[PDB]
């Protein structure tokens, strides 16, 4: 197998398992993970045919029939999924990426956007990460003024790096 | 791995690298359907000086080869998981 054809294999894997996740239909999956070797972070936000609505992927046990156990050892397989797509670039002596943007719709379309910024020396915390993010991605602002403020300071910061 | 080089593979995918040739873009019409404690209590912290709760701060462990913790908490009514080895 080719590098490309080693990473469309677990592109596949990945978004079967989001899928699985999401215990109704679903139109479009946003998902980012932030991963380096001392641990990580993955989250995403789906939507259903029919509405722009965003929906939080740890508000699935909360408003359907499936177990938090459950949801959670799916979660754990999923990171690892990331984790696998992480040591392909390491395997191709490639810099390993720090965040990986997988965006993908039912229809088969997928968007992928790797980064590489240094996030645990930057010392910024889960929720602000996801803050900047969710401000970058989507047009959504934060409400309080010291996670408002968070946002502006991983702004200034990425501009300078 | 070629800098500034946008590729496109025998099955349709697109691919984009920087200026360092490092892979920043994919795209696929195909598909088939000190450190992180420490990073986790600073916001921890921050949040509560600004006022904010951190509630159901709870732990999965596999022992002891790296410890792996999956950690969960709720801040905003939203719980968060994130993943640190001890090693």
């Amino acid at each position: 197998m080719t590098f490309e054809e080693k990473l469309s294999k677990i592109y596949n894997e990945i978004a079967n398992e989001i899928s699985s996740m999401i215990p109704v239909e679903w139109e479009k999956v946003y998902t980012m993970a932030y991963i380096d070797d001392g641990g990580g972070e993955v989250f995403f936000n789906y939507t259903k045919p029919g509405s722009d609505d965003l929906n939080y992927y740890t508000n699935i046990p909360k408003e359907y029939n499936i177990s938090v156990q459950v949801f959670d050892d799916l979660w754990m397989d999923l990171y690892d999924l990331f984790e696998e797509l992480r040591d392909l670039f390491k395997e191709e002596d490639l810099e390993p990426w720090t965040s990986c943007e997988f965006d993908f719709t039912r229809e088969g379309e997928l968007k992928v956007s790797f980064d590489y910024i240094d996030w645990i020396n930057s010392e910024f915390g889960q929720i602000g990460r996801q803050n900047y993010y969710k401000y970058r991605k989507f047009g959504i602002l934060p409400e309080t003024e010291y996670e408002i403020n968070k946002v502006k300071e991983i702004e200034q910061y990425i501009k300078e790096l | 791995l070629k800098a500034n080089i946008e590729y496109t593979t025998p099955t349709g995918h697109i691919y984009r690298t920087d200026h360092k040739g490092r892979i920043k873009e994919v795209y696929v019409d195909n598909l088939s359907l000190k450190g992180h404690w420490y990073n986790l209590e600073k916001e921890w912290q921050e949040f509560l000086n600004s006022g904010k709760e951190v509630k159901n701060i709870k732990m999965e462990v596999k022992y002891s080869r790296p410890t792996i913790f999956k950690v969960e908490y709720e801040i905003n009514g939203e719980r968060n998981i994130r993943r640190i080895l001890n090693k």
